[PDB]
């Protein structure tokens, strides 16, 4: 959420340029550009373990209902009525082995927490790829 | 004219390490045994044949490689003549079968004894049945390594060893003077047996894969002591041997009492009573002269290696006292040690680094000296016998022994000191097969690696050479781990060296351009870049995975198929989008390796050097192919090995008027090779090689060729069989060269034939219209090449000449079936030239041989077992005898 | 004739007298180690017939020169064999032919 923020943001952007330039802080010690940025890509593989697999067609059609500038409950009542598109793809052996290395987490179906989990994997996937191309 | 199929079985070979070589070092006794029981084995499990048998073997080149080979199939005991080897009935070295009579005769069928004698110094090999001896025996080997008593077998086999020296002892009683082949185990080592040249073995995951081994040469149990003739020893030095020698006479006593020893006339510690409790002056000479002369040996490498000695001091030495010792050292008939003081001084440690080095040199010259008196090394002491189980120069002991000899030379270091004086080869490249290469998708392996060594793990085009090292060019972007090396046209550090056991992964994303490392459960960053360690490397043609291996090392690469046993692919991998490389592939994966066989191949076009340009005959010239240096402005020379592309088998198994009356009935064939000027031709080998030809030596002279007799003789003599074999029949250039010419450079040039029989295998050599002295004799249905080796030391170098004598049809006349009775030269494109390779790819069996090893127990010796068969389809090549 | 060279002991005293058909199984290979014929590949016994030939004569002979369990290595020459023509295709006219006859005598 303050990854998102500061991109959704113009003044955010800048001060953190024009505090680390006056501090002359290093920014790149700690990291052994250079902003909220680095701990987001340190942190997303985690945060996409709940991908749920089977949900990748889920977030494809999400990113793009997030470039239309859609807010948040835009999103998620486009979402809650495509709950029949999901997956189901298990035929297909690119999904194959991904079931089963799901099913064979050591860990732990609701819709309402189904909708929750992608739409925040959206929004943080949809401004990273904004500015992965600078 | 055509390829052939047909079905052939696996063989194998296991050895015990009891390599027994010897050159001049005292290596081996000389005459060893070696005893084989065949419980049972079983005719024809599969239906093509079975094989077992028994031999001896080298370490030069015994190299049996599963699958292809020499010949049909299969290539155990009895392949090129590194390896000599005897079956129930026949008798094979490189080969060619060779029928031997014994009594009883039947192939090895169960419940039998197999004995074999291996005796040096007059070189041969005797077998013998159980209870009767064998009418064969081989007389002239060209040891140059060690020697493995090996078995070969294909299926359903159960044999034992019974090298001896426990409980179940031979079967039968040894000729006199051969040793019990219970000896020549190479202390700090064990007794086991393995195969022979593997590169693939079974662990706890599955397969492991092997690079290659590291074995002692024949020139290495020689003990080898610095040069001590010429450092001419200073009086100062000389007026303190008495006293240092009294010394360590001294501490040796005490060590020795430290057992019990006591003064009297006999050996025998249950006696207790070995004389050698006196003083430097009241020993027995003949040990007096070898003590005092090793106190002036050790001085004398002393001063031979460096630092030089000099005068710190005299008053502490004269001051220097006796020590004190308790009760335990007076003894019954009277003697007391005297040790000088140790602890008023310390030495430098750089002072105890070079403790070792004259330790060394003093254990080389113990071996040197004993071995001169003529004893040599056994498992079992036995001083009557003159063997002594620690006659290994120094780096073959054990511990115990190299730390006791340390403790006395550091001693006597501690004297000296103390009364002043103070003192200043392949590697083996794995890589799948080429019909898996991908050009766009994102994959990733897991390599694992067991011993740190110089390992390398990457990607690489399907056009790599097996030769030129890893990385080395632009075909392969790999990653090293011995030191943290990216490794694509060069060295620069990246990384951290890796530890033992741990895992590396290799991940390639092409359609971004990048290639991506990582460590046990990270990943590893450069030294001041970010990830994304090669930068948008081109396609090219797709990308396969490869490995590297170095000598000694294991490696347990993982092409994923079981991510379920993947290590990895969940901390990293899976959140990206990657795959793993053989996620859906039911058969697994099959690979290709380099192998180290020399093999022959066609000359490649616009190759850096040697260039080849075919030239048509005239009237007055013969048509000739010529060889050519291109580039010797700066570059490299090396001995090049050339033949021609076809055979020349012998048959009957069972002016210049050319007259047709002889000609058209005539088996001669002369073809001559011309050496140009500026070469010198002592460097010029010219004659005849067979298929089985392997060998590739950078110092190949005609002393060196492969070359074994075999005298199938009888009880009363009858040496009417006596015929010998080689790989290389040719004579030296060197020889054909006028007294007179040495002391210049040669500006004429020096043609030499070759003249054969094909009706009775007779074959002798020419030079410029002189009979020569040297001649071979070939037995029939033997393929002869049209060979010569040169080191070029000219911008030409030879040209072959395909030309016809008078009487004499040429080459191209037994060439070919056509040409039979056309006398006139002919060169057909067929007839190519081809270099020697030195290394080649090769295919990895997609299963092995299920062979179990294990000791039968104190009696039964070592059970070697087999139970299941595995056949293989092969595409024998039928002019090259080579499948 | 034939060379009736022996690989295996066996048994002796099983001659084939007259008449009954013997059990062998042969692999047939010419010179120079190649081979061209071999039972073994087909899993089926010759089952010959002693004389109603159908067969090399000099094959009779070294078959018949043969007992229970006694494997033959037999080098029957070009003259009791295909003869001066030989067999069309497979074996070319005048070469000695090596065999591997083992007799079952299953009868
Ligand atoms: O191998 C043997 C031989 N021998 N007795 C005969 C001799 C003669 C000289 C020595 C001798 C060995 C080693 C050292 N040293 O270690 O300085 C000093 C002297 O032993 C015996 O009881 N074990």
């Amino acid at each position: 959420e303050i990854f998102i923020y500061w991109s959704k943001s113009h003044n955010f952007k800048r001060e953190e340029q024009n505090f680390v330039v006056q501090n002359e802080i290093n920014n790149m010690s700690f990291l052994t550009t250079s902003l909220i940025v680095a701990t987001l890509k340190k942190m997303l593989p985690i945060g996409l373990n709940m991908c749920a697999p089977t949900d990748q067609d889920l977030i494809m059609l999400a990113k793009t209902r997030y470039a239309l500038k859609d807010t948040d409950e835009e999103v998620r009542e486009f979402l809650q009525n495509n709950l029949h598109l999901q997956g189901k793809v298990e035929g297909s052996p690119s999904l194959r082995w991904q079931m089963a290395l799901y099913r064979g987490l050591p860990g732990r179906d609701d819709p309402e927490k189904i909708v929750r989990r992608v739409q925040e994997v959206s929004a943080v996937l949809y401004h990273l790829e904004q500015t992965e191309h600078p | 004219l055509l390829l052939q199929t047909n079905l052939i079985n696996y063989v194998t070979s296991i050895r015990p390490n009891i390599f027994v070589g010897r050159a001049e070092g005292s290596t081996q006794y000389g005459k060893w045994y070696f005893e084989v029981m065949v419980d049972e084995v079983v005719p024809f499990l599969t239906a093509q044949a079975t094989h077992l048998r028994v031999g001896w073997a080298l370490t030069e080149g015994y190299s049996p490689y599963p699958g292809g080979g020499e010949g049909w199939g299969g290539n155990g005991v009895g392949d090129d003549l590194y390896s000599y080897g005897f079956d129930g009935l026949h008798l094979w070295t490189g080969h060619v079968a060779r029928p031997v009579t014994s009594p009883g005769q039947h192939l090895l069928a169960p419940e039998d004894v197999v004995s074999c004698c291996l005796d040096l110094s007059v070189p041969s090999i005797s077998f013998r049945i159980n209870g009767c001896p064998v009418q064969g025996v081989f007389e002239a080997f060209n040891l140059d390594g060690l020697f493995f008593p090996v078995v070969s077998f294909s299926a359903g086999v159960k044999v034992r060893f019974l090298l001896g020296g426990r409980h179940g002892e031979f079967k039968f009683l040894p000729p006199p003077g051969y040793a019990p082949c219970h000896e020549a185990v190479l202390p700090r080592e064990r007794l086991r047996l393995e195969p022979i040249k593997e590169y693939r073995r079974e662990g706890p995951r599955g397969p492991h894969l092997v690079g290659p081994s590291r074995c002692l040469s024949h020139t290495d149990f020689v003990p080898c002591p610095v040069d001590t003739v010429q450092i001419v020893l200073p009086p100062h030095l000389e007026r303190i041997r008495e006293k240092l020698a009294e010394n360590i006479h001294e501490l040796w006593a005490l060590t020795r009492i430290e057992q019990g020893w006591t003064y009297g006339p006999v050996r025998d510690d249950n006696k207790r009573l070995h004389p050698c409790l006196v003083n430097f002056h009241s020993l027995p000479e003949p040990e007096r002269n070898y003590n005092l002369q090793m106190s002036g040996e050790t001085l004398k490498t002393l001063l031979a290696l460096g630092c030089h000695v000099g005068m710190a001091d005299e008053k502490a030495e004269d001051n220097l006292k006796k020590t004190k010792l308790p009760k335990t050292y007076m003894m019954s008939n009277g003697y007391k040690p005297a040790p000088l003081d140790l602890s008023h001084v310390r030495l430098t440690p750089a002072q105890t680094t070079l403790v070792d080095r004259l330790a060394e040199n003093g254990h080389n010259v113990w071996a040197r000296d004993r071995v001169a008196q003529g004893w040599s090394y056994s498992a079992v002491q036995d001083i009557p016998a003159r063997r002594n189980p620690r006659l290994v120069p120094y780096r073959l002991l054990d511990e115990a022994t190299k730390r006791s000899n340390r403790d006395s030379l550091c001693q006597a270091v501690r004297t000296l000191l103390g009364y002043g004086y103070n003192i200043e080869d392949r590697v083996r490249i794995f890589r799948a097969e080429k019909s898996y290469t991908v050009q766009s998708g994102r994959w990733y392996f897991e390599f694992e690696a067991v011993t740190t060594g110089e390992m390398r793990v990457g990607w690489a085009r399907p056009e790599l050479r097996p030769d030129v090292e890893l990385g080395a060019d632009e075909l392969a972007y790999v990653f090293n781990g011995h030191r943290g090396q990216r490794w694509h046209l060069g060295s620069e550090p990246f990384g951290r060296p890796w530890q033992s056991g741990d895992v590396v992964g290799c991940m390639i994303d092409l359609t971004e351009n990048t290639i991506i490392f990582t460590l046990n459960g990270e990943v590893l960053m450069s030294d001041s870049g970010s990830e994304t360690a090669f930068r948008e490397i081109e396609i090219g043609d797709g990308f396969l995975p490869v490995c590297s291996l170095g000598p000694g090392q294991v490696g347990h690469l993982n092409l994923g198929q079981d991510v379920s046993s993947l290590r990895f692919f969940a901390i990293c991998g899976l959140q990206e989008g990657f795959e793993p490389f053989a996620i859906n592939m039911q058969r697994p994966v099959t690979t290709w390796f380099s192998k180290s066989l020399p093999q022959f191949e066609p000359v490649p076009p616009e190759h850096p050097h040697y260039e080849v340009a075919r030239m048509d005959g005239t009237v007055d010239t013969p048509p000739c192919l010529r060889l050519a240096h291109r580039t010797w402005g700066s570059q490299n020379s090396l001995v090049e090995m050339l033949f021609l592309r076809l055979s020349l088998p012998v048959q009957f198994h069972q002016d210049n008027r050319d007259d047709p009356e002889i000609i058209l009935n005539t088996t001669t064939y002369y073809y001559s090779v011309r050496v140009f000027a500026g070469q010198e031709p002592s460097c010029v080998w010219v004659g005849w090689v067979t298929p089985d030809y392997h060998q590739h030596d950078m110092n190949f002279d005609l002393s060196k060729v492969r070359a074994v007799t075999v005298t199938m003789g009888d009880e009363q003599g009858n040496v009417h069989s006596s015929l010998k074999c080689s790989n290389c029949y040719m004579v030296w250039g060197g020889d054909f060269v006028s007294p007179g010419q040495q002391g210049r450079i040669s500006h004429t040039d020096l043609v030499i034939g070759c003249l054969v029989d094909l009706a009775t295998g007779l074959m002798t050599f020419t030079a410029n219209g002189k009979e020569s002295n040297t001649f071979f004799q070939v037995e029939p249905n033997t393929k002869l090449f049209p060979a010569v080796f040169v080191l070029p030391t000219h911008q030409n170098v030879i040209q072959f000449e395909l030309g016809k004598q008078k009487n004499i049809m040429p080459l191209s006349a037994a060439m070919f079936l056509s040409e039979r009775k056309n006398p006139a030269p002919q060169c057909p494109p067929r007839l190519e030239v081809q270099m020697l390779m030195p290394v080649s790819w090769s295919r990895m069996p997609n299963h092995f041989l299920q062979v179990e090893t294990r000791r039968a127990g104190e009696r039964l010796g070592w059970a070697v077992q087999c139970q299941d068969p595995l056949t293989m389809m092969a595409l024998h090549i039928p002019e090259e005898n080579r499948c | 004739g034939v060379e009736i060279e022996t690989i295996s002991p066996g048994d002796g005293r099983t001659f084939p007298k007259k008449g009954q058909t013997c059990v062998v199984h042969y692999t047939g290979m010419l010179q120079n180690g190649k081979k061209f014929d071999s039972s073994r590949d087909r899993n089926k016994p010759f089952k010959f017939r002693i004389g109603k030939q159908e067969v090399i004569k000099g094959f009779e002979e070294g078959a018949a020169q043969m007992s229970l369990g006694q494997r033959a290595k037999l080098t029957c020459t070009p003259d009791v064999a295909y003869g001066a023509t030989g067999h069309p295709g497979v074996i070319p006219p005048n070469a000695t032919l090596i065999f591997d006859v083992e007799l079952l005598n299953l009868e």
